[PDB]
C-alpha cells in the first residue's frame, strides 16, 4: 500500500474505517453522516503520511493544517481535534525527534515509572512530551532490559531481542530511521546437519519439514473443527495435541498395511478354493482318461452300446478338460493379481528415527520462537497474534540493539540501580520505596501521582513477591498473571578469530540425538561483521542449561560445529558468553506465551489500571494510581520489542488522559 | 472444513487415542500384533497353496484327446439314431452333449431328431428315466 492509505497501514489502522478508539475520541462522527467520517478518515490518514514521510522533525498542528486541502482544511477544530488525538495516542510525534516548540517551563504532574525497558522508557518519552514529571527507577546499572547487547573490542552480539520483525506496519520502521540502526535481512535458507555432522539431502529435508507444517495445520484442524481443546478438565497443550496427531497418523499407517494384507489373504484363498477344484478336476480326468482308454481296446466290430461307451467318454473327457481350461486361465488371472499386490506394498513406518529427529528439530524451533515447550502453550490460542504480524523480511540490529533503548533514554531522570521493593497507592496518591542495589539497606522514597509499573512478568509471578503492593493487586490481576506463561530461551555468543563457515549462510541448524535435548544448541547464527557465532537454547533444554558452567556449554558447542566443519576448522573462542534468563532477577525469564488455560483476554486484564478505595469512606470514586505496560500487556504483539514500545505509548496516552485532561473528545 | 491432505483424523479416532494415559500405545499395538496375525497367515496359505501347485505339476497333458473334425451330415443313419436313444438315456435334454456323442449332427438337427422320432424310439419315456436318477 501506498499513499495516505499505505500511512494507515504503516500505523496498524484500517484506512477507510474508524477504530473503536477512534469511536471513543470523536463519538459524534462515527455516529454523524458517512461524509464526515470519510473527511475524518482522510484527515488521520494524511496526518499519519506526514509524520511519516519526516519522523525526524515534530509535526504541529500548524504544520499539518498548512499541507492540508480544501475541503479537508475548512474545518480547523476537526484538525486540531485529530492531531491532538494521534499525538496523545503516540501515533504520531514518538521516538526521538527534534522539538520545534521547546518544553514547557513548568511541569504538571508526577509519574513514577518502574523499570527502563523500552517500555518504560517509550512512555517516559511521551509523558515527558506532554509536560510531566517523570523519573524512572531501574534496578539494572543499565536502560534497555530484556534488550541486552554485549559488547567488548568489535565484537557485539545481543543477549536480548535481536531480530526486527519485517518493517510492514512495524513503529520499528519509524525508530529505525530515528535512530543509526544498521538493520541488515535476515537470508531465510538453513541447512540442517544431524548428530553425525553431515547435511539432511534435500530429500528429507522437505518430506520433514512439509510434514511439520502438515502437522501443525492438523492441530488448526483438531482445535477449531473437533473442538479438542479440553481433556480431563485439563485445557489441551500444542504438543499434547501434535502427540495425538502423530499418533493417528501411526495409526492409519498400520491400518492401510492391515487392510492390505487382508486383499493378499482374500485373493491367496481364492486361489486355495480354485487350486482345490483343480486336483478334484484332473483326478477325474486322470479317471476318466483311463475309462475311455479301456473302452477303446475294445476292438471292433462292437456293437452300438459299446460304440457308445467310447463316444461317451469322449464327450465326457473334453468337457471335464474344457473346464479345466477355463480353471487354469483364472488361475492365472489370480496368480498375477497377487504379484500385483505384493510389488506395491503402502508406507511401512509414517517416520523412521532420522526422520523423527529432524522433526524435533522443527519442534525445537517452534519452541525457540515461543521460547517455551510445546507442552505449555494453548492449543486454541498459542498463535492468536498471527493476523497482525508485518509484511517485509525479517532484519538483524548489526550494530546491537541497545542503541534503541540508549537513544531513548537521552534527556530522561532514570535512577539506576534503583530496585523498587514496594508499591504504595491511595486515593490521594503514591508512594514507591526502592532500595540501592549496590548496599541494600539504603532506602529511597518516591512521591507521585501515578505509577507506570513495566515490571516483567517473570517479576510479577515471583512466590515470594520480589515486589508488594499496598494493598494487593486484586484477585483478577493476580490470576492473570498465574495464569499467563512466562517462557524462556538463552543464547551463547562465541567470538572467533577467523570466518570458518559458510558466510553467505546466516542460519544453520543442529539436529539432537533424542526428543529431550532437541532444545540444545539446535540452531546457530551469523549476523554480524564480525566473526561471532551465536548458539540458541531452546525449549525444556533452556532450562536446564541454566544450571551448567560456561566452559561445559562452549565445550558442547564447539564439538557440534567440529562435526560439522571439521575437527581442526574449527579453533578456540576468544569470547564467550552464555545468557541466563530464568535466573535473571530483574526478568526471571524471556518472555511470556500464550500458556494452556490462558487467552488474548488475560493480556487485556494486564493491560487494566489499578483504582484504589476511597480514603475517607463515603467520599467520590477515585482516579486510577496504578497503570500497566509491557511486553506482556498488548494482546495484539506480545512478546516483542514493538509491543513493548506501544505498549508504553498506550498508557503515557491514558495517564496524559486522566491527569492533563482530554480536550480533544468535545 | 477438511483436514489436510495426507492427513487423518476422524472424532471418533481422536477419542479412542485419548481416552487413557496409555490409550495410544494400547490401540497401535492390537494393530501392531493383528499385522503379525495376518502375515504369518499369508505364508500359511502360501505354503498351502504352493503344495497345491505342485500336486498339479504336469497340467492335463497326458489326458487330452486330439481333435475330432467331422463335418456335419443330414442323412441318420441307423447306426446314429442308436447313439442318439442312448445319449437322450445319459444326458435328458443337454442337446450340446447329444450333438458332441454322435459327431455329425448340429444342436438343431439333434432337437428336431426329438419331435421326428419322437413316438417311435418312446422318447417320453427315455427322458422320464433320466429324470428318475
Ligand atoms: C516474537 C518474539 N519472540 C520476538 C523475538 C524474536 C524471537 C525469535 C525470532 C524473532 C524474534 C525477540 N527476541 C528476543 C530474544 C530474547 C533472548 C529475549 C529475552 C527477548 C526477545 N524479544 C522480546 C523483547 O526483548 C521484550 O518483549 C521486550 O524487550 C521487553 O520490554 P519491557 O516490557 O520494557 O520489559 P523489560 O525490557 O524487561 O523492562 C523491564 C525493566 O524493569 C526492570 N526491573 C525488574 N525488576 C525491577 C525492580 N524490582 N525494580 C526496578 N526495576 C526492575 C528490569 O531490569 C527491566 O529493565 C524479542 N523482541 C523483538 O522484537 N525481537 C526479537 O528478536
Amino acid at each position: 500500500p501506498s499513499g495516505v492509505e499505505g500511512a494507515a497501514f504503516q500505523s496498524r489502522l484500517p484506512h477507510d474505517r474508524m477504530t473503536s478508539q477512534e469511536a471513543a475520541c470523536f463519538p459524534d462522527i462515527i455516529s454523524g453522516p458517512q461524509q464526515t467520517q470519510k473527511v475524518f478518515l482522510f484527515i488521520r490518514n494524511r496526518t499519519l503520511q506526514l509524520w511519516l514521510d519526516n519522523p525526524k522533525i515534530q509535526l504541529t498542528f500548524e504544520a499539518t493544517l498548512q499541507q492540508l486541502e480544501a475541503p479537508y482544511n475548512s474545518d480547523t477544530v476537526l484538525v486540531h481535534r485529530v492531531h491532538s488525538y494521534l499525538e496523545r495516542h503516540g501515533l504520531i510525534n514518538f521516538g526521538i525527534y527534534k522539538r520545534i516548540k521547546p518544553l514547557p517551563t513548568k511541569k504538571t504532574g508526577k509519574v513514577i515509572i518502574i523499570g527502563s525497558g523500552v517500555s518504560g522508557l517509550a512512555a517516559a518519552r511521551q509523558l515527558q512530551s506532554f509536560g510531566m514529571d517523570v523519573t524512572l527507577l531501574e534496578a539494572r546499572d543499565r536502560v534497555g532490559g530484556r534488550v541486552a547487547t554485549f559488547r567488548k573490542g568489535n565484537y557485539v552480539a545481543d543477549l536480548g531481542a535481536m531480530v526486527v520483525t519485517g518493517l510492514g506496519g512495524n513503529p520499528m520502521a519509524v525508530v529505525s530511521k530515528q535512530v543509526n540502526m544498521e538493520l541488515a535481512k535476515i537470508k531465510q535458507k538453513c541447512p540442517l546437519y544431524e548428530a553425525n555432522g553431515q547435511a539432511v539431502p534435500k530429500e528429507k529435508d522437505e518430506m520433514v519439514e512439509q510434514e511439520f507444517n502438515r502437522l501443525l495445520e492438523a492441530t488448526s484442524y483438531l482445535s477449531h473443527q473437533l473442538d479438542f481443546n479440553v481433556l480431563n478438565n485439563k485445557p489441551v497443550s500444542l504438543g499434547q495435541a501434535l502427540e495425538v496427531v502423530i499418533q493417528l497418523q501411526e495409526k492409519h499407517v498400520k491400518d492401510e498395511q492391515i487392510e492390505h494384507w487382508k486383499k493378499i489373504v482374500k485373493t491367496q484363498e481364492e486361489l486355495k478354493e480354485l487350486l482345490n477344484k483343480m486336483v478334484n478336476l484332473k483326478e477325474k480326468i486322470k479317471e476318466l482318461h483311463q475309462q475311455y482308454k479301456e473302452a477303446s481296446e475294445v476292438k471292433p466290430p462292437r456293437d452300438i452300446t459299446a460304440e457308445f461307451l467310447v463316444k461317451s467318454k469322449h464327450r465326457d473327457l473334453t468337457a471335464l478338460c474344457k473346464e479345466y481350461d477355463e480353471l487354469a486361465e483364472t488361475q492365472g488371472k489370480l496368480e498375477e493379481k497377487l504379484q500385483e499386490l505384493e510389488a506395491n506394498p503402502p508406507s511401512d513406518v509414517y517416520l523412521s528415527s532420522r526422520d523423527r529427529q529432524i522433526l524435533d528439530w522443527h519442534f525445537a524451533n517452534l519452541e525457540f520462537a515461543n521460547a517455551t515447550p510445546l507442552s505449555t502453550l494453548s492449543l486454541k490460542h498459542w498463535d492468536q497474534d498471527d493476523d497482525f504480524e508485518f509484511t517485509g523480511s525479517h532484519l538483524t540490529v548489526r550494530n546491537g540493539y541497545s542503541c534503541v533503548p540508549v537513544a531513548l533514554a537521552e534527556g530522561l531522570d532514570i535512577k539506576l540501580n534503583t530496585a523498587v521493593r514496594q508499591v504504595r497507592y491511595t486515593a490521594s496518591g503514591c508512594e514507591v520505596i526502592a532500595v540501592n542495589t549496590r548496599s541494600t539497606s539504603q532506602t529511597f522514597i518516591y512521591k507521585c501521582d501515578a505509577v507506570l509499573c513495566t515490571l516483567p512478568l517473570g517479576v510479577l509471578k515471583q512466590q515470594p513477591p520480589a515486589v508488594q503492593f499496598v494493598p494487593p493487586l486484586p484477585e483478577w490481576k493476580t490470576s492473570a498473571v498465574q495464569r499467563m506463561g512466562f517462557g524462556n530461551l538463552n543464547k551463547v555468543v562465541l567470538c572467533f578469530d577467523r570466518v570458518f563457515w559458510d558466510p553467505s549462510v546466516n542460519l544453520f541448524g543442529h539436529v539432537g540425538s533424542t526428543t529431550a535435548s532437541r532444545g540444545e544448541l539446535f540452531l546457530f547464527w551469523n549476523l554480524y561483521k564480525a566473526p561471532i557465532l551465536l548458539a540458541l537454547v531452546a525449549g525444556e533444554a533452556a532450562g536446564i542449561m541454566e544450571n551448567i558452567s560456561d566452559d561445559v556449554i562452549v565445550g558442547r558447542c564447539l564439538a557440534i560445529l567440529k562435526g560439522i566443519f571439521g575437527s581442526s576448522a574449527v579453533p578456540q573462542p576468544k569470547e564467550t558468553v552464555v545468557s541466563r534468563w530464568r535466573a535473571d532477577p530483574w526478568a526471571r525469564g524471556s518472555y511470556s506465551y500464550v500458556a494452556a488455560g490462558s487467552s488474548g483476554n488475560d493480556y487485556d486484564l494486564m493491560a487494566q489500571p489499578i483504582t484504589p478505595g476511597p480514603s475517607i469512606p463515603g467520599a467520590p470514586q477515585p482516579i486510577p494510581r496504578l497503570f500497566f505496560a509491557g511486553e506482556h500487556t498488548i494482546r495484539n504483539y506480545p512478546a516483542t520489542v514493538h509491543g513493548a514500545l506501544l505498549s508504553g505509548l498506550r498508557e503515557a496516552g491514558r495517564i496524559a488522559d486522566q491527569f492533563l485532561g482530554a480536550m480533544y473528545t468535545l | 472444513r477438511k483436514p489436510p491432505k495426507g492427513m487423518f483424523l476422524s472424532q471418533e479416532d481422536v477419542e479412542a487415542v485419548s481416552a487413557n494415559a496409555t490409550a495410544a500405545t494400547t490401540v497401535l499395538r492390537q494393530l501392531d500384533m493383528e499385522l503379525v496375525s495376518v502375515k504369518r497367515q499369508i505364508q500359511n496359505i502360501k505354503q498351502t497353496n504352493s503344495a497345491l501347485k505342485e500336486k498339479l505339476d504336469g497340467g492335463i497333458e497326458p489326458y487330452r484327446l486330439p481333435e475330432v473334425i467331422q463335418k456335419c451330415n443330414a442323412r441318420w443313419t441307423t447306426e446314429e439314431q442308436l447313439l442318439a436313444v442312448q445319449a437322450i438315456r445319459k444326458y435328458g435334454r443337454d442337446f450340446q452333449a447329444i450333438s458332441d456323442v454322435i459327431g455329425n449332427k448340429s444342436v438343431v438337427q439333434v432337437k428336431n431328431f426329438f419331435v421326428n422320432y419322437r413316438r417311435r424310439f418312446n422318447i417320453d419315456e427315455v427322458l422320464q428315466e433320466w429324470e428318475a436318477e
